[PDB]
């Protein structure tokens, strides 16, 4: 799993901030994109954010995953 | 800081009525991520989640992933403080605004 790495949702993931479901629940399964980040540590030092894969999908939208949630394609 | 908790309660009221929640049945348990919301805000300048252990909070607050509204919350209304509740929620009340007296009845202790 690196930044770079193109990544689609193999699992249920809820959000409410897609664009063009903006506050409503909106399952991301199945969608594809790629690996912007991977927020293990900031400058060095560790971070413990629970969802540190970010991946940012077409239509200006980006979400943050956990590493089981998404598969390499 | 007394101005600090008054924002951050006014945060917490607006948000919640911004994204459809409502706070916990038990406004005890908002109250205590309210000041602790605001106290981390004092201490660190942002309001990292009160809820969690850190083994570096200066760097979270950098990386701003649990600076509340945290990541979770703004996208998947997941609120591991129960801040920021669901209507579905067993635990969620009808409230969306909080007494300053209950606030500050936590400030004491
Ligand atoms: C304060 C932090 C937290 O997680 N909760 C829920 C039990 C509080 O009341
Ligand atoms: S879980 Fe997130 S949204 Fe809820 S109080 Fe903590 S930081 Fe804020």
């Amino acid at each position: 799993m690196n930044v770079g790495d193109r990544v689609r949702v193999t699992s249920s993931v809820v959000v409410y901030h897609h664009p063009e479901h903006k506050k409503t629940a909106f399952d991301l399964q199945g969608m594809e994109g790629e690996v912007a980040a991977v927020l293990t540590e900031w400058q060095g030092r560790p971070i413990s954010a629970n969802l540190p894969v970010l991946v940012k999908f077409e239509q200006r939208f980006k979400a943050h995953f956990r590493p089981d949630e998404v598969t390499l394609i | 800081n007394n101005k600090t908790l008054a924002a951050m309660k006014n945060f917490a009221e607006q948000y919640a009525k911004r994204t459809d929640t409502y706070f916990c049945s038990d406004l005890s348990v908002t109250a205590v991520v309210i000041e602790g919301l605001a106290r981390h805000k004092e201490e660190l300048g942002s309001p990292l989640c009160p809820c969690r252990h850190y083994e570096d909070k200066e760097a979270e607050v950098k990386n701003t992933f649990w600076n509340c509204p945290c990541v979770p919350m703004r996208e998947r209304k997941e609120c591991h403080c129960m801040l920021f509740l669901t209507p579905d929620n067993d635990f969620a009340g009808d409230a969306q605004d909080i007494p300053m007296e209950t606030l500050e009845e936590v400030k004491a202790s």
